[PDB]
């Protein structure tokens, strides 16, 4: 039966260290059984009892204290049986990230935090640790991914994200990780407010 | 009451690859989330790997990945664990067991466990035996010590003497090295105008060894 | 990843007496941490998961206490079904890892060695009948041999063990010598000497008839 559930997480996919998240599969094809698959490190399926509202069948998954292992790509599975447990095509992935591993990177505006519309800006993320990538964030739920250069003179690990003719305003916010461990990342940079005159 | 039902021991040689099995009962098999834990004699407690509940996809550690593959039959409610390429260091009792979760996608334990299996690499170790004369109605004999493993067996005159001969059952010494004797029963004239020589061979050792009897 | 150090590696212990075990973690696991017992020949076996909740038909004397990097597991009153190798085990990441094990085992004891002349009123009978004692001694592996002079004797001794004591995981054994009177007046220095593991040295009892 090719009818996807839905999978949302609240508050949202960016989980602090050991902080509880809810991962919450939803639907208007109603199911009786739901089964959370994670991809990653540690990999495990979850069940929970469906529950019923207007025409919404819907499960509270909880993925509790965070730690490395319940952080990868989830996808949420359907059922109405139990015993034979026949499944639903997935769910449109999901990747839940642990953040606060690692110190925090810090994010400048250039030409500043504050300017004119229609005047392009560009974050720089940076850091004096070795962040093989970093992640870009507005309003917490963003996801700007870019490459970091490595060792300068300065030692810094850098990353430049062109924003662009500025339009809207919005609170940014840095974070890095290593390609080894890609839903591992760091403090969160202090936030940057771009305003927009 | 789930319960864990494991294959029987093996004896393998070095680089063949060994199949162990874990059948389940008192429960769903797809509930289930069985790993694999490895004693080794010396080492304590290793965990290899284990199966995914539903799909069946197995996460590895990195120590035995490469040579492991764990996998499951949902019809036969089984598990299985595979060694690509059998060393010494793999001579261990291989367990199956039953992780249970709780709350939050942890695991807590595993409180379900099989009766393990046996993998022993070969020895391929042997030592051969020394023959030494018990010398001479009269009685002579060989006698055949410090040999490893068994069996040993013993001749004389390359089979052409049957008459009167007794070879005992061998004895494990302090040691750990085996040690029989064969006699003969002789006439007395006969000594020192008959030829007696006893023919010990050790196939594991491959070791022929021809000793001639004398009076003294 | 996660390293998990277990002390100590042996206990050697008698029944009744409190046995600590700990278990250090290389970096924080939580309170997520299990203790296993596992007896010679069979499985291990689950007693204490979340670091102090302890499953059921498991006895209260096991204890677990810990959260972060230091654990402990602690047997206030030793059982002789309680001996065994335990193991603590992480779950909080992946590599779930186990510790070296703690090997807590009976402690070895010595022999009290005892020697019993015959009784007068038993002499009255014509049957002499010398009694060696082996009091409170592990393992139950010992040589008791009878030397009548310096001479060592074979078919005149028969010996009776004790069952294994709950309170003291210890056997007793009984050396029993009996000759006749006139056997037992011929020769006289009658000696026990016995050969145990926990015995430095062979013990001899002896006394000489008068
Ligand atoms: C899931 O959690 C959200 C936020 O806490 C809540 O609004 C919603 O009602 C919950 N759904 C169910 C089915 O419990
Ligand atoms: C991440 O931030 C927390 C404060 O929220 C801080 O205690 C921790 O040390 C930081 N991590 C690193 C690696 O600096």
């Amino acid at each position: 039966v090719h009818r996807k559930p839905s999978l949302l997480a609240h508050p949202g996919r960016l989980v602090k260290s050991e902080e509880t998240v809810i991962l919450q599969c939803w639907s208007d094809v109603r199911f009786e059984h739901f089964l959370l698959h994670r991809e990653g490190k540690f990999k495990d399926t979850l069940h929970l009892i469906g529950e019923h509202h207007d025409g919404v069948s819907k499960a509270n998954f909880s993925i509790g204290p965070m730690m490395q292992d319940l952080a990868g790509t989830y996808r949420c599975y359907g059922s109405v049986t139990h015993s034979p447990y026949q499944l639903s095509a997935p769910s449109d992935p999901l990747d839940i990230v642990i953040t606060g591993l690692y110190e925090k990177p810090s994010l400048s505006a250039q030409p500043g935090p504050t300017v004119l519309a229609g005047e392009s800006v560009t974050l720089s993320c940076s850091s004096r640790s070795s962040y093989d990538m970093y992640h870009l964030s507005r309003e917490g739920e963003a996801h700007e991914c870019r490459f970091s250069a490595g060792p300068k003179v300065n030692g810094t690990f850098q990353a430049d994200f062109p924003l662009g003719p500025a339009t809207h305003g919005g609170t940014y916010r840095c974070f890095g990780s290593f390609r080894d461990s890609p839903y591992e990342w760091s403090n969160s940079s202090d936030p940057l407010l771009v305003s927009v005159i | 009451q789930v319960q864990l039902v494991q294959s029987g021991a093996e004896v393998k040689k070095p680089g063949s690859s060994v199949k162990v099995s874990c059948k389940a009962s008192g429960g769903t098999f797809s509930s289930f989330a069985i790993s694999w834990v490895r004693q080794a004699p010396g080492q304590g407690l290793e965990w290899m790997g284990g199966i995914i509940p539903i799909f069946g996809t197995a996460n590895y550690a990195q120590k035995f990945q490469g040579r492991v593959t764990i996998t499951a039959d949902e019809s036969t409610s089984t598990a299985y664990m595979e060694l690509s390429s059998l060393r010494s260091e793999d001579t261990a009792v291989y367990y199956c067991a039953r992780v249970s979760g709780t709350t939050g996608g942890y695991y807590y334990g595993m409180d379900v466990w099989g009766q393990g299996t046996l993998v022993t690499v070969s020895s391929a170790s042997t030592k051969g035996p020394s023959v030494f004369p018990l010398a001479p109605t009269a009685a002579l004999g060989c006698l055949v010590k410090d040999y490893f493993p068994e069996p040993v067996t013993v001749s004389w005159n390359s089979g052409a003497l049957t008459s009167g001969v007794h070879t005992f059952p061998a004895v494990l010494q302090s040691s750990g090295l085996y040690s029989l004797s064969s006699v003969v029963t002789v006439p007395s004239s006969s000594l020192g105008t008959q030829t007696y020589i006893c023919n010990v061979n050790h196939k594991p050792s491959n070791t022929k060894v021809d000793k001639k009897v004398e009076p003294k | 990843a996660i390293r998990m150090t277990q002390s100590p590696s042996s206990v050697s212990a008698s029944v009744g007496d409190r046995v600590t075990i700990t278990c250090r973690a290389s970096q924080g696991i939580g309170n997520w941490l299990a203790w296993y017992q596992q007896k010679p020949g069979r499985a291990p076996k689950l007693l204490i998961s979340t670091a102090s909740s302890l499953q059921s038909g498991v006895p209260s004397r096991f204890s677990g206490g810990g959260s972060g990097r230091g654990f402990t597991l602690t047997i206030s009153s030793l059982q002789l079904e309680d001996f065994a190798t335990y193991y603590c085990q992480q779950s909080y990441i992946t590599p779930w890892t186990f510790g070296q094990g703690t090997k807590v085992e009976i402690k070895v004891a010595a022999p009290s060695v005892f020697i019993f002349p015959p009784s007068d009123e038993q002499l009255k009978s014509g049957t002499a009948s010398v009694v060696c004692l082996l009091n409170n001694f592990y393992p139950r592996e010992a040589k008791v041999q009878w030397k009548v002079d310096n001479a060592l004797q074979s078919g005149n001794s028969q010996e009776s063990v004790t069952e294994q004591d709950s309170k003291d995981s210890t056997y007793s054994l009984s050396s029993t010598l009996t000759l006749s009177k006139a056997d037992y007046e011929k020769h006289k220095v009658y000696a026990c000497e016995v050969t145990h593991q926990g015995l430095s040295s062979p013990v001899t009892k002896s006394f000489n008839r008068g």
